[PDB]
């Protein structure tokens, strides 16, 4: 299973299960550049947020109702959708995925 | 050691 191997490979579950995670499958250039695109809110009210002006490539990799460390397991949704992601540094660069429209 | 915006890396990207 692609997100089961992921997560792992990426030290994401090694301790513990995360409940959800996104996967982008475009360039890192090309996501940092959504930093300079289109300013929205995140969901909890912050506004350093910003939207892709075009649908991505991601995975939602997110656990069943089955899942228990040490057990974790994961339910794969490939997809292609806007991504919102908050920035901050200098450069300007992704710090959190905020959600995938 | 991990800055946010490494860790943003880690866990999302996968080119």
């Amino acid at each position: 299973n692609y997100c089961n191997q992921m997560m792992k490979s990426r030290n994401l579950t090694k301790d513990r299960c995360k409940p959800v995670n996104t996967f982008v499958h475009e360039s890192l250039a090309d996501v940092q550049a959504v930093c300079s695109q289109k300013n929205v809110a995140c969901k909890n009210g912050q506004t350093n947020c910003y939207q892709s002006y075009s649908t991505m490539s991601i995975t939602d990799c997110r656990e069943t109702g089955s899942s228990k460390y040490p057990n974790c397991a994961y339910k794969t949704t490939q997809a292609n959708k806007h991504i919102i992601v908050a920035c901050e540094g200098n450069p300007y660069v992704p710090v959190h995925f905020d959600a995938s429209v | 050691k991990e800055t946010a915006a490494a860790k943003f890396e880690r866990q999302h990207m996968d080119s």
